[PDB]
C-alpha cells in the first residue's frame, strides 16, 4: 500500500509522497498481520500509523475489480473542502 | 486625627497604586465598591481607617487618593475595573497628549493645561483632613509623566504646603535591563530637583526583584503584577503604626528625624524578610533572629549594590505579628558581632527598632505566604555611590556627541540645564565618599 | 452598569442625544439600543467581587509537560496549571 | 481621542492602502458594509482613532484616497471593502501623471493639491484632538512619489507640531519595474531628508525573498505582499488603540529612535512569520520571537543589517507576556552579538507589550531597526542615478515641464549627504 | 458485577471457595463462546461474498 | 543541644543517607511527611530527636542535613520518594554537569560552582543549633564530588568553622573489586587531603561487606540497598548514646581521645557483632560473650585487611540493648588472655566501653532481625599498612607510563601533585611501621 499526496500549488507544506511502498501492518489488537484486499472499501476510515484517512471515492478500475472480487461497494461519500484554499481562491 | 493623602502619578504610579489599594481594602473591612460591611470582626482599633479614608454617610468610605497622568488609556480602566466606584469621579484627572518620555515635553509643555486643576483638588482633600501625617508619592525615573510632571508637583507643593512629610517612593532605572533609550537622560535632570523638596525618597530597582522572584518566592517568569504586590507590602508597614496600636510603635516623623544624619542623605533601602513561598515555608520557622539575618543577606536587598562594600550608616527596623522585645535585642546582639557588617565609626547606637501587634495581611491572589511575624529595614548605607556611579557613566557615553539633546531643547529648555544636573549628580556623589570616612 | 463621567472613550450614539447626565444617558444607552448589536463577550463593565502537583518537591529538575507556555505563577501553581 | 486621518498615494499605494483597510476592519468586528458585528468592547473602545461615526450605528474610515487617473479609484470601490469609504473623499484627475515625478509635481497636481487640502483639512478640523497623519506611496512614479510629496510639504508648513507618517516601497537594483525609476527615487529623498517626521523603507526585492523562502509561498501576487506589509502599519498603532502593560505610542517611538533629526529610516519585519508546513512543528514563545525578529532573513528592507551597526532596535510586542523574558532576551542580545551594535549607546532597545493579540495568534511581534546598513540603500541608487545624468539619458521628458538642470545636482549633493551622515557614525 | 461486589468483604470472611473458583471458570467460558461466535460471523461474510 | 548536622555528597553519599534517614525516622515516632501521629505513640517521649531533627511552630519536625552531587539525577528520586515531604527543598542542593570520574573536573573546575552555595545553606543549618557536637561526612573514594569537591568541602571547614569536630565515614576502593580503572589517582590524591583536615575517618570496603553477607545473613546476590542498610546500623549505634539515654555514655568527642594516639592515625576498623538473620535468631542466645567474641574475628572484620598481621593499638566497644556492666568485663578478660589476639606494648589498658539502654530498630523490608543486644567495635590495628601498600602498587603501575595523567593535568592542575601525593602515601606507611615495633 502506497499514500500519495497531489502537488497543489499555493499550499505551503511539502507535498508529495506520503508513505513510502511497503506492507502495512494493522493496529495493535491483531498486530502481527498486515493488511489484505478486503480491508479497503469505499466511504469508511483506514488507520496508517497514527494517523486515519477517510476513504470517498474510487475509480473505475477499482470499481470493476472490487466488484470482481465479490464486495458490494458502499455509495460514494464527499470531501469536505479546504477552508484556506477556498479563502485564498476567492 | 493623623489623615495622610497618597497621589499616584505616572503609569508606573497608577499600576503599582491598584496593588496598594486592593491591600488596604483587605487590609481592613471593606468591600471593592466602597461599602463597609456590617458585624464582621476585622481586626482595626475603631478608627483604623481613618488614615487613608473618608467617611461619607450611608456605610461608604472613599480613599484619599488622587491618580493623575498625561494620557488617558491608563485610567480608563480603573474607570471600569472593579474599583470603578470606589473613588470620586472628580480625582482620576487625565490628560490629553502624551510627554513621551521628555521632561521637556512634561514638565514645559503640557503640564500646565493640568497642573492648576489637581493644585485644587489638593486643597479639597486637604482642606477636610484634621491634621496630614504627610503626603505619600507615587512614580517611577523612567518617563517625563512620572519623572516631569512630578517633579513641578514638588515644585508647587514644597511652597503651597509648608513642611508637611513628602514621602516619595520611586523606581530607580535598572543599569542592565531597561527599557527607554533616554533612561538616564531623564534620572540626571530629576536629582537636581528632588534634592530639595521630598523630605525622604526611596529607591527600589527592577533588576533586583527579579532576582527575589526567582529565588526565595519561585515565580520563574515574573511579570509586573507580582513585583507591584511587594511593594505595597512594604508601604503596608510604614503605615502600621498609624492606624493599629503597638508595642512599640514609631511614626513618619521619626523616621527623618532618625534616618537622615545629614540633610543632604536622604535615599534609603527596603528590604522585606520573609518574603517567601506558602508551599516552601511550610518547613522552616521564622524566628525574630532568624528573619533579622536575611534583612542583611547582599542578595536579598532591593538595589543592585552590594552591601558589603559600604558601611552602613543606620539602620531601622520593623517589626510585625508575634514578636516580643526580647528576641529583638538579642538578634541585634549577633550582628553587631559579626565583622562583614561594617557600621560608620560615629554611630555607635546603631539601629531602631519597631514592634506591632498587627500581622501583614495576606491578599488572595497574590504570591506569599501566610507568616506570623515579618520585619522590614529601612537601611542607610554607603554602598548607594556605586548606583549613582553606574548611571552617571550611561548618561555621559551619550552626552559626549549630544545624542537626543535636540528634543529636549527644543520644548522649552537649553543647553545649561544637561549640564547644571551633572554637577549636581558630582556634588551628591563627594558626600557619600566624605561622609564615610572613619575617624 | 454605567460608565463614571470623567470616563474618556467611545459609546455608541451619544452625540446625537441631548439634555442629561453621563451617567443616566449611558444607562438609556446599554439598556436600550436596538439598531446597533451589542456584542455578548464583554471585558469591562466588570462585576463587583471582593478582592501530581504535591507529588514533586519545589525544586524538581525534569520536563513537565505544558509547563514552559505559562507564566507569572510558582512552581507549584504551574505545575497544578499544567497537570490540571 | 488621539485620531489619526489616512491618506493613499497612488496606483501603489491604494493596492497597500485598500488591504489596511481590510485588515484593520477585521480587528474591529466591522462587515463590508461598514456597521458593527463584533465580539468585544475592546474592539468598540477606541475605535475612533481611525473613524469618525455616521447615523444608523455605521462607521466610515478617516481615509482620503488620492489619484491623478480616475481608473485606479473603480478599482478600490470594485473591491470587497471598498463600500466604506465615503464617496467625498475620493479626489482624482483626468489625465495621468505619465509616470513622471516632475509632470506629477509641477505640471498637474497643482490644480489638484487645492482640492484635497479642502477634504483633507475637513477631516482634520472634525477631530477632538488631532494627533497625526498617514501616506502610503512608492517611491518611484509619478502619483505615488511627485504629488505625494508636494501634499506633505503643505501638511507640514499648516501643521508643524503634529506627528507626520510616511511608508515606502523603494526601489531596487535586481528587480526593475521602470527604466526612470532612479530619477524618480534620487530626487523624491530631498523632501524626506528635510520635511517629515518619519519614514519607512520596504523593498519589493525581499518581500519576494521572505515569500520563498520563510512562507514557503510557491507563487506570491501582490495580494499577499501587502498583507505582509499591512501587519506593520498595523504595528505601529497597538498601543494607542489597545491597552497595555507597557506602552509605545507614536510620539514615543519618535523621540527614542531617531537619534539625529535627519536619520529617520526604518527596517521593519513582523516576527512570527512562519509557512504552513511548520506552523504544527513550532513552538511561540518569547525568546523565540527574539531569534526571528533580528536574523537578517526577515528585514523587509533589501539590506543586510550585519554590514553595518545598529543604532536603536524597537520592538512592540502582541500578547500577555512576562515582563521580565521580555527584559531578559534584550539582554541577550546586545552582549551576545555585540560587534553590530553601537558603542556610545548603552542599552539599544526600546521595547514594549501591548495586551491584545493579532488574531488567531497567541502570541505576536514587530521590529523597527535603525542601522547604519541602509547606506547600501542610498549609495546604490546614487551610481544607479549618476550613470545617467552624465550622459542626459531622459532629461528632455522632465526639463521641457518646467525644471533646469541644476535642480539635479542640489538634489543629488543632498543626496550625497544623507551617505556621509551614516560613515560618520557608523564608524 | 458479581465478583466486583464479591471482592468488598470484610477481614478473613475474604475466602477462597467454590463460588470464587466456578465464577472465575465461567467468565472464561463466556469469552471463549463469544471467540467461537466471532469466528462463525467471520466467516459467514465470506460466503456471503462468494454468493454475490 | 547536643546537636550534629550530616552532610552527604556524592551518589554513594546520597544512596547512604536515604538508608540512614529512613532508619532515623524510624526510630523516633517520625512519619514519611515530618508529623509524628497523634491518635498513637510509636515512640515514648522525649526531645530525643533535636539532634537530628528540628521544628517549626506547627508540630513539624525537618532533618538538619544537605544533600549534595554534582548530577541531577540521584537527588530526583529523593524529591519524588516517599520521604519527598520531609525535606525542605534548598537542602536537596544539586548540580548542572557532571564531575566525570576526575578530580580536577571536581576540584578546580566544577567544584567551584558549587562551593558558594553549601557554605551559605550549612551556616543556617549551624545557626539554629545552640552547641553543636560536629558535622559527619559520608562519602566513598571512588567518584568525583564523591571525593573530589569532598576534599574542598573539607578545607573550607576547617576554616571557617575553626576545629568544630569533622568526622567523616568513608568507603574506601576494594582493590581486587573496583568499577573503575581510573580509581588509584582518586585514592592517593584524597587521602592527602584528608590526613590534615579530617578528625576521624572510618574506612569500609564495599567487597569486604560481600561475603560478610553471603555468609551470615544468607544472601547470595546482593544489591546496594541491602548493603546500605547495614551501614546504617553503626551510624546509628556511634551516636545512639547522645540521644537514648544510658548506664554509661559516650559523646563523639571521647571517640577520639580514646582511639587516636598520634595524629595521622585516625583509621579505626568496624564490626556489627549480631549480624544475624531472623531464621538463625530465635535459636541462638545472643549472650555478651558470645557477641564480643564474634567481633574480634577476622572473618567478620569490615575492611579487607586482617587484624593477625599487625597489632592492636586501642578498642572502642559500643553495647547497646539488654547488657549489664558485670558481663561486659568478664568477657573482656578472656580476650586479653591470648598470645594471638596482639595488644601493643605501649597501650595496657587498652579498651574504652559504652552502654546503652534502647535496643537497636528494625527496619520493614530490612535484612536483619530486631535483637535483643548488640555490640560494635571501632579497633585501630597496625595491619592498615598493607591496605597502603596495595593502593601504592597499583597507583604507582599506572603512574611509571603517565597513564590517564592527561585527564587531570588538562583541568587546571599542576603536573606534579601526583608526587607530592605519594610522598604522602609512603611517608604514612612507614608511620604505621613504627608505631609496632617494640621498646627495648
Ligand atoms: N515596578 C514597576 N515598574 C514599572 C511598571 N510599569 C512600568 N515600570 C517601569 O517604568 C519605567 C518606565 O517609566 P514610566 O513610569 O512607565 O513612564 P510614564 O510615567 O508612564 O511616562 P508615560 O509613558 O509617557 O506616561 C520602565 O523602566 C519600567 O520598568 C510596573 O507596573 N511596576
Ligand atoms: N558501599 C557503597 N558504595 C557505593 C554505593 N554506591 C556507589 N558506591 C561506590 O561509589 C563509587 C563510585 O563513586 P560514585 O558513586 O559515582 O560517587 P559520585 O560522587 O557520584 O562520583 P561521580 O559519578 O564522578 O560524580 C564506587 O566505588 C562504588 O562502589 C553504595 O550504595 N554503597
Ligand atoms: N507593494 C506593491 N507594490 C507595487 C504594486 N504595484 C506596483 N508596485 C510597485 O510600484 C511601482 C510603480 O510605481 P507606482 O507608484 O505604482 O506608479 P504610479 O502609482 O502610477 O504613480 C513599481 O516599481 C512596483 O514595484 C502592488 O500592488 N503592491
Ligand atoms: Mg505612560
Ligand atoms: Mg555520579
Amino acid at each position: 500500500v502506497e499514500v500519495n499526496e497531489p502537488v497543489l500549488q499555493n499550499s505551503g507544506l511539502p507535498q508529495g509522497i506520503f508513505i513510502r511502498r511497503h506492507r502495512i501492518s494493522l493496529p495493535p489488537p491483531n498486530e502481527d498481520q498486515f493488511y489484505t484486499v478486503h480491508h479497503f472499501n469505499v466511504n469508511t476510515d483506514i488507520v496508517f500509523y497514527g494517523r486515519t484517512f477517510k476513504v470517498y471515492d474510487c475509480d473505475a478500475f477499482t470499481k470493476n475489480f472490487l466488484t470482481k472480487i465479490g464486495v458490494k461497494l458502499n455509495p460514494p461519500g464527499q470531501c469536505p473542502e479546504d477552508p484556506y484554499m477556498k479563502t485564498r481562491r476567492e | 486625627m493623623r489623615e495622610c493623602i497618597s497621589v499616584h502619578v505616572g503609569q508606573a504610579g497608577v499600576q503599582i497604586g491598584n496593588a496598594c489599594w486592593e491591600l488596604y481594602c483587605l487590609e481592613h473591612g471593606i468591600q471593592p465598591d466602597g461599602q463597609m460591611p456590617s458585624d464582621k470582626t476585622i481586626g482595626g482599633g475603631d478608627d483604623s481607617f481613618n488614615t487613608f479614608f473618608s467617611e461619607t454617610g450611608a456605610g461608604k468610605h472613599v480613599p484619599r487618593a488622587v491618580f493623575v497622568d498625561l494620557e488617558p488609556t491608563v485610567i480608563d480602566e480603573v474607570r471600569t475595573g472593579t474599583y470603578r466606584q470606589l473613588f470620586h469621579p472628580e480625582q482620576l484627572i487625565t490628560g490629553k497628549e502624551d510627554a513621551a518620555n521628555n521632561y521637556a515635553r512634561g514638565h514645559y509643555t503640557i503640564g500646565k493645561e493640568l497642573i492648576d486643576l489637581v493644585l485644587d483638588r489638593i486643597r479639597k482633600l486637604a482642606d477636610q483632613c484634621t491634621g496630614l501625617q504627610g503626603f505619600l508619592i507615587f512614580h517611577s525615573f523612567g518617563g517625563g509623566t512620572g519623572s516631569g510632571f512630578t517633579s513641578l508637583l514638588m515644585e508647587r507643593l514644597s511652597v503651597d504646603y509648608g513642611k508637611k512629610s513628602k514621602l516619595e517612593f520611586s523606581i530607580y532605572p535598572a543599569p542592565q535591563v531597561s527599557t527607554a533609550v533616554v533612561e538616564p537622560y531623564n534620572s540626571i535632570l530629576t536629582t537636581h530637583t528632588t534634592l530639595e523638596h521630598s523630605d525622604c525618597a526611596f529607591m527600589v530597582d527592577n533588576e533586583a526583584i527579579y532576582d527575589i522572584c526567582r529565588r526565595n518566592l519561585d515565580i520563574e517568569r515574573p511579570t509586573y503584577t507580582n513585583l507591584n504586590r511587594l511593594i505595597g507590602q512594604i508601604v503596608s508597614s510604614i503605615t502600621a503604626s498609624l492606624r493599629f496600636d503597638g508595642a512599640l510603635n514609631v511614626d513618619l516623623t521619626e523616621f527623618q528625624t532618625n534616618l537622615v544624619p545629614y540633610p543632604r542623605i536622604h535615599f534609603p533601602l527596603a528590604t522585606y524578610a520573609p518574603v517567601i513561598s506558602a508551599e516552601k515555608a511550610y518547613h522552616e520557622q521564622l524566628s525574630v533572629a532568624e528573619i533579622t539575618n536575611a534583612c542583611f543577606e547582599p542578595a536579598n536587598q532591593m538595589v543592585k549594590c552590594d552591601p558589603r562594600h559600604g558601611k552602613y550608616m543606620a539602620c531601622c527596623l520593623l517589626y510585625r505579628g508575634d514578636v516580643v522585645p526580647k528576641d529583638v535585642n538579642a538578634a541585634i546582639a549577633t550582628i553587631k558581632t559579626k565583622r562583614t557588617i561594617q557600621f560608620v565609626d560615629w554611630c555607635p547606637t546603631g539601629f531602631k527598632v519597631g514592634i506591632n501587634y498587627q500581622p501583614p495581611t495576606v491578599v488572595p491572589g497574590g504570591d506569599l505566604a501566610k507568616v506570623q511575624r515579618a520585619v522590614c529595614m529601612l537601611s542607610n548605607t554607603t554602598a548607594i555611590a556605586e548606583a549613582w556611579a553606574r548611571l552617571d557613566h550611561k548618561f555621559d557615553l551619550m552626552y559626549a556627541k549630544r545624542a537626543f539633546v535636540h528634543w529636549y531643547v527644543g520644548e522649552g529648555m537649553e543647553e545649561g540645564e544637561f549640564s547644571e544636573a551633572r554637577e549636581d549628580m558630582a556634588a551628591l556623589e563627594k558626600d557619600y565618599e566624605e561622609v564615610g570616612m572613619d575617624s | 452598569p454605567h460608565y463614571i463621567p470623567g470616563y474618556t472613550g467611545h459609546c455608541p450614539l451619544l452625540r446625537f442625544s441631548m439634555g442629561q447626565t453621563y451617567g443616566q444617558m449611558t444607562g438609556q444607552l446599554l439598556r436600550g439600543s436596538p439598531g446597533l448589536a451589542w456584542p455578548p463577550a464583554h471585558r469591562t463593565l466588570l462585576p463587583p467581587i471582593q478582592p501530581l502537583s504535591s507529588s514533586m518537591v519545589p525544586g524538581y529538575t525534569g520536563f513537565v509537560p505544558q509547563a514552559q507556555f505559562i507564566f507569572a505563577k510558582n512552581c507549584s501553581q504551574v505545575w497544578a496549571e499544567a497537570l490540571n | 481621542m488621539r485620531e489619526i486621518v489616512h491618506l493613499q498615494a497612488g496606483q501603489c499605494g491604494n493596492q497597500i492602502g485598500a488591504k489596511f483597510w481590510e485588515v484593520i476592519s477585521d480587528e474591529h468586528g466591522i462587515d463590508p458594509t461598514g456597521t458593527y458585528h463584533g465580539d468585544s468592547d475592546l474592539q468598540l473602545e477606541r475605535i475612533n482613532v481611525y473613524y469618525n461615526e455616521a447615523t444608523g450605528g455605521k462607521y466610515v474610515p478617516r481615509a482620503v484616497l488620492v489619484d491623478l487617473e480616475p481608473g485606479t479609484m473603480d478599482s478600490v470601490r470594485s473591491g470587497p471593502f471598498g463600500q466604506i469609504f465615503r464617496p467625498d473623499n475620493f479626489v482624482f484627475g483626468q489625465s495621468g501623471a505619465g509616470n513622471n515625478w516632475a509632470k506629477g509635481h509641477y505640471t498637474e497636481g497643482a490644480e489638484l493639491v487645492d482640492s484635497v487640502l479642502d477634504v483633507v483639512r475637513k477631516e482634520a478640523e472634525s477631530c477632538d484632538c488631532l494627533q497625526g497623519f498617514q501616506l502610503t506611496h512608492s517611491l518611484g512614479g509619478g502619483t505615488g512619489s511627485g504629488m505625494g510629496t508636494l501634499l506633505i510639504s503643505k501638511i507640514r508648513e499648516e501643521y508643524p507640531d503634529r506627528i507626520m507618517n510616511t511608508f515606502s516601497v523603494v526601489p531596487s537594483p535586481k528587480v526593475s519595474d521602470t527604466v526612470v525609476e532612479p530619477y524618480n527615487a534620487t530626487l523624491s529623498v530631498h523632501q524626506l531628508v528635510e520635511n517629515t517626521d518619519e519614514t519607512y523603507c520596504i523593498d519589493n526585492e525581499a518581500l519576494y525573498d521572505i515569500c520563498f523562502r520563510t512562507l514557503k509561498l510557491t507563487t506570491p501576487t501582490y495580494g499577499d505582499l501587502n498583507h505582509l506589509v499591512s501587519a506593520t502599519m498595523s504595528g505601529v498603532t497597538t498601543c494607542l488603540r489597545f491597552p497595555g502593560q507597557l506602552n509605545a505610542d507614536l510620539r514615543k517611538l519618535a523621540v527614542n529612535m531617531v537619534p539625529f533629526p535627519r536619520l529617520h529610516f526604518f527596517m521593519p519585519g513582523f516576527a512570527p512569520l512562519t509557512s504552513r508546513g511548520s506552523q504544527q512543528y513550532r513552538a511561540l514563545t518569547v525568546p523565540e520571537l527574539t531569534q526571528q525578529m533580528f536574523d537578517a532573513k526577515n528585514m523587509m528592507a533589501a539590506c543586510d543589517p550585519r554590514h553595518g551597526r545598529y543604532l536603536t532596535v524597537a520592538a512592540v510586542f502582541r500578547g500577555r507576556m512576562s515582563m521580565k523574558e521580555v527584559d531578559e532576551q534584550m539582554l541577550n542580545v546586545q552582549n551576545k552579538n555585540s560587534s553590530y551594535f553601537v558603542e556610545w549607546i548603552p542599552n539599544n532597545v526600546k521595547t514594549a507589550v501591548c495586551d491584545i493579540p493579532p488574531r488567531g495568534l497567541k502570541m505576536s511581534a514587530t521590529f523597527i531597526g535603525n542601522s547604519t546598513a541602509i547606506q547600501e540603500l542610498f549609495k546604490r541608487i546614487s551610481e544607479q542615478f549618476t550613470a545617467m545624468f552624465r550622459r542626459k539619458a531622459f532629461l528632455h521628458w522632465y526639463t521641457g515641464e518646467g525644471m533646469d538642470e541644476m535642480e539635479f545636482t542640489e538634489a543629488e549633493s543632498n543626496m550625497n549627504d544623507l551617505v556621509s551622515e551614516y560613515q560618520q557614525y557608523q564608524d | 458485577t458479581r465478583l466486583e461486589t464479591r471482592t468488598h468483604r470484610p477481614n478473613v470472611e475474604l475466602c477462597r471457595d467454590v463460588a470464587q473458583y466456578r465464577l472465575i471458570k465461567e467468565v472464561d467460558e463466556i469469552t471463549h463462546n463469544v471467540a467461537r461466535l466471532k469466528e462463525t460471523l467471520a466467516q459467514a461474510h465470506v460466503e456471503l461474498k462468494g454468493l454475490n
